[PDB]
């Protein structure tokens, strides 16, 4: 069947200052089918606390999902998104850069 | 351009139980509604304030369609499963676009009503809003099926009535949030790669509606080769991100321009790189 | 509001 690998963006709501309130993003888009697994790491380890959208997908039929969380950066705390799915052998892990 | 839009997805998963029916409806690019046959006691839900208001008949009713429609799809996958002789053991995918665009009066523009199985285009309903497209041989026995019940006669009756009339009400209902454009705020940034040559890229971030156009120029020439360009993604609040990126080689930084075109700003945004 | 019920495919 056509398949399509996910395109994941991870990145805050608002610029991230140190020590202030904001939301770490993690956007899944541009993938099919749907079946998807995706966590939120803080230094490693897992997030629990973790909502995200309903299933939706664009014009050319490829779903998207926003996964969040909110959170209160620091300058030594690493962020990262794992995802899951059919057409990775191995699940990937992407780093939250700050640039925005 | 106003628009209503509901997106239903359908999946088997014939080892697990009944496929799974998940459909959202949007106004523009604000989700409003879902309905998920997976939760707990089904029922479709509000996920908007502008629509929290409706009475009990209203989310009566829609679940009443909602489960009706998530019958109709197992059936649907059940069918067309047979139609390509597959194995009653791979999952399989039906996604339906729904909706309406609106007029300039009030009036319809467009409406909708495709399909697509596996990811890919499967039939789908004419502008005329009276006759049908298919894909392949599969989709014909379907073009048959549907023309026989004469689905686009109660489509047609639904998206240039109810479609449209809710609609309108829907953007009067929520006018503080859905009619209002908030124009993109922007900056641009230089990361070096090397000695010889930097990132430029351009940002436009906390804009809605997610419609937007980001270009990168040199010397009046637009650079459509060499800009990387994401995906628009939701800031999660409502308003949306985007940028473009174009590797410049340093020296030359001056030559190059970011042009921005969205609905809250009546001009052209023009940009640069000021050290 | 959502789509009326048509027959499946
Ligand atoms: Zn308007
Ligand atoms: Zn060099
Ligand atoms: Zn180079």
């Amino acid at each position: 069947m056509i398949q399509r690998t996910p395109k994941i963006q991870v990145y805050s709501r608002h610029p991230a200052e140190n020590g202030k309130s904001n939301f770490l993003n993690c956007y899944v888009s541009g993938f099919h089918p749907s079946d998807i697994e995706v966590d939120l790491l803080k230094n490693g380890e897992r997030i629990e606390k973790v909502e995200h959208s309903d299933l939706s997908f664009s014009k050319d039929w490829s779903f998207y999902l926003l996964y969040y969380t909110e959170f209160t950066p620091t300058e030594k705390d690493e962020y990262a998104c794992r995802v899951n799915h059919v057409t990775l052998s191995q699940p990937k892990i992407v780093k939250w850069d700050r640039d925005m | 351009s106003h628009s209503m839009r509901y997106f239903d997805t359908a999946v088997s998963r014939p080892g697990r139980g009944e496929p799974r029916f998940i459909s959202v409806g949007y106004v523009d690019d604000t989700q409003f509604v879902r309905f998920d046959s997976d939760a707990a006691s089904p029922r479709g839900e509000p996920r908007a304030p502008w629509v929290e208001q409706e009475g009990p008949e209203y989310w009566d009713r829609e679940t009443q369609k909602y489960k009706r429609q998530a019958q109709a799809d197992r059936v649907s996958l059940r069918n067309l499963r047979g139609y390509y002789n597959q194995s009653e053991d791979g999952s399989h995918t039906l996604q339906r676009m729904s909706g309406c665009d609106l007029g300039p009066d009030g009036r319809l523009l467009r409406g909708y009503d495709q399909s697509a199985y596996d990811g890919k285009d499967y039939i789908a309903l004419n502008e005329d809003l009276r006759s049908w497209t298919a894909a392949d041989t599969a989709a014909q026995i379907t073009q048959r099926k549907l023309e026989a019940a004469r689905a686009a006669e109660q489509l047609r009756a639904y998206l240039e009535g109810t479609c449209v009339e809710w609609l309108r009400r829907y953007l009067e209902n929520g006018k503080e949030t859905l009619q209002r454009a908030e124009p993109p705020k922007t900056h641009v940034t230089h990361h070096p790669l090397s000695d010889h040559e930097a990132t430029l890229r351009c940002w436009a971030l906390g804009f809605y509606p997610a419609e937007i156009t980001l270009t990168w120029q040199r010397d009046g020439e637009d650079q459509t080769q060499d800009t990387e360009l994401v995906e628009t993604r939701p800031a999660g609040d409502g308003t949306f991100q985007k940028w473009a990126a174009v590797v410049v080689p340093s020296g030359q930084e001056q030559r190059y321009t970011c042009h921005m075109q969205h609905e809250g700003l009546q001009e052209p945004l023009t940009l640069s790189w000021e050290p | 509001r959502y789509r009326p019920g048509t027959v499946a495919l």
